[PDB]
């Protein structure tokens, strides 16, 4: 899991 | 403190007098938490990872507490795998990345 | 170097031969690059996110220069808005979180 913009 | 990443970074943060697990992230923005009553007017927002976009609430002004240190911003509520500190409230808690 | 992180913790990386921009990102698992090429066998995978899953092609003992400090180890390439570097390589150039 990896994870924002 | 000093963090290594041989785990995933979680700490843990207090808002609205509960406390949470979150994630350290600098890849994110901003910081979004899961489902919540947080006090106040919220407006939209739309945020991006790896699999697209999704529609959240804004809810400025929010004190949170993350790993003793307190911060005062911007905290973003929607469906978030994990809680997660973005670089908004970790400008605030004075960290910075070093190799 | 100590990176602050008022902006996006980007830096140069070299791989593939090919150098490229990347973000330092403590919030991810694994390395994801857009596509690209690279030498090998690779398997498929699922990752996530905001916004839901993608399939990606892992693969496995790749050499990458982050900023300066060669790593190995393994490499997703797919559909991503922005190349990360997560945890699997940051670990292996000694980057910690300092507050
Ligand atoms: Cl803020
Ligand atoms: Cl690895
Ligand atoms: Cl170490
Ligand atoms: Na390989």
């Amino acid at each position: 899991n990896l994870x924002q913009i | 403190p000093q963090i290594t990443l041989w785990k995933r970074p979680l700490v843990t943060i207090k808002i609205g007098g509960q406390l949470k697990e979150a994630l350290l992230d600098t890849g994110a923005d901003d910081t979004v938490i899961e489902e919540m009553s947080l006090p106040g007017r919220w407006k939209p927002k739309m945020i991006g990872g790896i699999g697209g976009f999704v529609k959240v609430r804004q809810y400025d002004q929010i004190i949170i507490e993350i790993a003793g240190h307190k911060a005062i911003g911007t905290v973003l509520v929607g469906p978030t795998p994990v809680n997660i500190i973005g670089r908004n409230l970790l400008t605030q808690i004075g960290a910075t990345l070093n190799f």
